């Protein structure tokens, strides 16, 4: 009809989804009526400038600046001199999605620059001559998988990883992030996660490991980041991942597990909150709502069926608004939200949610939603990894040519 | 000594006192990527500090020089490594050390490493004296600080700290009944001291959580706990919930008060409950009114929960396809 909107976040019955505070004010909810107000004016402003709206994403622009990134950037990044396997991955990973080829000559100079960041005894480090540590271990090895040569997969010395996996190994199941640091979830995401795709995990690897992350799962449904932590995004993530990675998905209360996430969606903003009574931030798109692909293929392996066959469990459209309208810079760049400023973290992570909510999979079904443009499409990617499907196949199959170190 | 941002600091190449040491660049390769342009007093610090780690040199002056590197940048790990070294190698006053780094997390307190060096001290000098009040602090400036409660929750378990908690939790619910960080200390607390099988323990804990929704009818984490303190025995275990929750429809109603209906609903048809087909029914509408109405942005969810009901409680779904 033509009097309907076709955009989810301008109907009329939205203003209805605005915050109750019941006339009891605190600073949980004067903080989060800020917010709301900031996006209603983002969403009200096509009818106050009496123009159609029209939600483009700006390839030309994020292309500028993540090709430029990815050589050089600005003193600004100084408290990211020892997080740069980062960097290249968020950066390679963006293009990627945005179907931007790699210049053969920056694959090769991104393969040298990592083997500089190796450590001779296993492990990558944040940069040159730093000590190894598992965070920029994942990111190094996901960057040399986007590339995808056997120049790239021959940087990793296979051997001294599992002798540093090893090294960190706790006999509760855990594994530190690095010699003489923190213990926390993430850690048992990036080592499956490399584990994995380089063909190195033993028989005993990961004893007790599915066990810790269980009992990581508390009384609200999600995942913290130790025993007893309040239930955040990003950890929820790296457990249900690890544990998909170890096939022990069902070590996890699955059920209200997905109570939990789904519920962390803004019903006025449309995006993702990190944890509940706190504020919608464009990175979640991809640490909160790429749980819905996780959940799927995890219900779906149990028979379940009252699945879909054509959407994910969590509202497409809106998260897709959200991005589109409210995360993306005007010269380039992504956003946590309006005010705030860019930066390649959130270009990587807003970009990944955005290909989530576009592409709906389950074996032989196949169903997309564009919003916008049709130009708006994406490449996919794969909700364990966060690279492409396509790279992970690949990847897999080549290390599978190796044994397993020790035979 | 020198601080970082002193008017009179001085770059380390034209500091007498270390004219000794060649500084040691950065190797990045014939042809960088992400590279970084530092600035002068960055690239300067980092130089020399390349320089005394390449030499093992383990002095007072490399102690602090890692004072500046870390400032300039606190998420590098390998510095707080070799400044740890030098604590134990040259031992230095552990107390002088917990003074700064309170100053530190001060300052940015959302940093890993400067949280897990505190961690280190304490253990260390197995002295927890100064860390409830310590944390307190910063929990008075950002009450859901992650890596606060995380360290809170270390000292209390590690040390047998119990006593006082349940007390704090009080208070800072009453300054924002609406903070999730700390419903979850409460849970945190009561499941390691009392426990939620005293049934006058969970009697009180269930009264407070209704008596807080009757105030903010809106706040999902009450909601949130009343559920969580319930679910593991079972909703339907606990007959009188339903009729309490209807009696609050009138006057405090809420997408929250109707999703918990389901919930309970739920949980009857699996412990084979009277009127099996009255209860079916009831739910299914609420289901519906959520997807379509209530709570429309979480409707994929509530459209399976729908058919998920139907799926197995239907009376046609133990009846063999035959009949
Ligand atoms: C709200 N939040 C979401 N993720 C985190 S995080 O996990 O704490 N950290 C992101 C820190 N963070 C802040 C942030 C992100 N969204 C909102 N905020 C305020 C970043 C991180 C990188 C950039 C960039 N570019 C921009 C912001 C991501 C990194 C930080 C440390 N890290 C890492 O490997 O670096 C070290 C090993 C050097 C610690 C891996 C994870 C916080
Ligand atoms: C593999 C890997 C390294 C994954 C990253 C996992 C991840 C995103 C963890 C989040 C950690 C954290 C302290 C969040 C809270 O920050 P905040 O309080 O500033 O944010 P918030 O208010 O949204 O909770
Ligand atoms: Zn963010």
């Amino acid at each position: 009809p033509v009097w309907s909107e076709p955009l989810y976040s301008l109907r009329p019955e939205h203003a209805r989804e605005r915050l109750q505070d019941d006339s009891v004010e605190t600073v949980t909810s004067i903080e989060q009526a800020k917010v709301e107000e900031k996006i209603q004016e983002v969403f009200s402003s096509y009818k106050f400038n009496h123009l159609v709206p029209r939600l483009v994403l700006q390839r030309e622009k994020h292309f500028h600046y993540l090709k430029r990134g990815l050589r050089q950037l600005t003193d600004a990044y100084e408290c990211l001199d020892a997080s740069r396997p980062w960097l290249c991955y968020w950066i390679l990973h963006s293009l990627e999605l945005l179907d931007e080829p790699i210049p053969q000559i920056v694959a090769t100079d991104v393969c040298q620059f990592l083997e500089l960041c190796q450590s001779p005894d296993g492990g990558f480090g944040g940069g040159p001559g730093q000590y190894p540590h598992l965070a920029p271990t994942y990111a190094a090895v996901n960057a040399l998988c986007i590339i995808g040569t056997e120049e790239a997969y021959n940087v990793i010395n296979r051997e001294k990883l599992l002798q540093y996996l090893y090294s960190l190994k706790q006999p509760d199941g855990s594994f530190l992030m690095h010699v003489g640091g923190e213990v926390d979830v993430r850690s048992a995401y990036c080592a499956a996660s490399v584990a994995s795709l380089t063909n190195i995990i033993t028989p005993d690897l990961f004893e007790g490991t599915a066990e810790w992350i269980a009992r990581c799962q508390n009384w609200e449904g999600g995942i913290g980041g130790v025993p007893g932590m309040e239930a955040h995004g990003g950890y929820t993530f790296c457990g249900l991942a690890a544990l998909v990675i170890l096939k022990k998905e069902r070590s996890l209360n699955l059920k209200s597990l997905l109570q939990w996430v789904t519920s962390r969606q803004m019903r006025f903003e449309g995006g993702f909150q990190g944890r509940c009574n706190k504020l919608v931030d464009g990175c979640y798109s991809f640490w909160q709502a790429g749980l819905l692909p996780l959940l799927h293929r995890a219900l779906h392996a149990q028979g379940d069926p009252a699945l879909s066959m054509s959407h994910w469990m969590f509202h497409q459209q809106a998260l897709q608004e959200y991005i589109l309208m409210c995360c993306q810079c005007p010269a380039g760049g992504l956003l946590d939200k309006p005010g705030k400023s860019r930066d390649f973290y959130h270009t990587c992570y807003c970009l990944s949610g955005l290909s989530i909510a576009q592409h709906f999979g389950s074996g032989a079904m196949l169903h997309d939603v564009v919003m916008g443009v049709p130009e708006n499409v994406l490449q996919p990617t794969h909700p364990v990894y966060n690279i492409g499907p396509d790279k992970v196949i690949q990847a897999t199959t080549h290390f599978l040519q190796k044994p397993v170190p020790g035979f | 000594f020198l601080s970082l941002d002193s008017p009179t600091y001085v770059l380390y190449r034209d500091r007498a006192e270390w004219a000794d040491i060649d500084p040691v660049p950065q190797n990045d390769g014939p042809s960088p990527v992400v590279q970084i342009i530092y600035s002068e007093k960055f690239r300067d610090v980092y130089d020399y500090f390349r320089a005394v780690l390449q030499r093992d040199e383990r002095s007072e002056r490399a102690f602090k020089l890692t004072r500046d590197a870390i400032e300039l940048n606190a998420a590098n790990y390998t510095v707080w490594h070799f400044r740890r070294v030098l604590l134990r190698s040259l031992q230095k006053d552990l107390q002088e050390e917990m003074n700064y780094i309170i100053a530190i997390i001060e300052e940015q307190p959302k940093n890993y490493q400067v949280w897990h060096h505190r961690r280190v001290l304490v253990e260390w000098l197995k002295d927890p004296s100064q860390e409830l009040e310590f944390i307190a602090d910063i929990l008075n400036q950002d009450a859901k600080n992650y890596h606060a409660w995380q360290h809170r929750q270390w000292v209390i378990q590690e040390f047998r700290l119990w006593d006082n908690e349940l007390q704090y939790v009080d208070q800072l619910l009453k300054e924002d009944v609406r903070n999730n960080s700390v419903w979850n200390q409460r849970h945190f607390v009561i499941s390691n001291t009392t426990g939620y099988s005293d049934r006058a323990v969970l009697e009180r804990e269930v009264q407070y959580t209704l008596e807080m929704i009757k105030l903010v009818p809106h706040n999902e984490s009450a909601w949130n706990y009343l559920k969580g303190i319930l679910q593991d025995r079972g909703l339907s275990r606990y007959p009188n919930l339903l009729n309490q929750l209807l009696d609050l429809q009138p006057s405090h109603s809420s997408p929250y008060l109707i999703a918990f209906l389901v919930d309970i609903y739920e949980d009857m048809l699996e412990n084979q409950c009277d009127n099996k087909e009255d209860i079916l029914n009831k739910a299914l509408e609420l289901c519906e009114i959520l997807a379509k109405e209530k709570d429309t942005i979480r409707k994929e969810y509530w459209r399976y929960i729908g058919r998920s009901l139907q799926s197995k409680h239907s009376r046609e779904s133990d009846i063999p396809a035959s009949v």
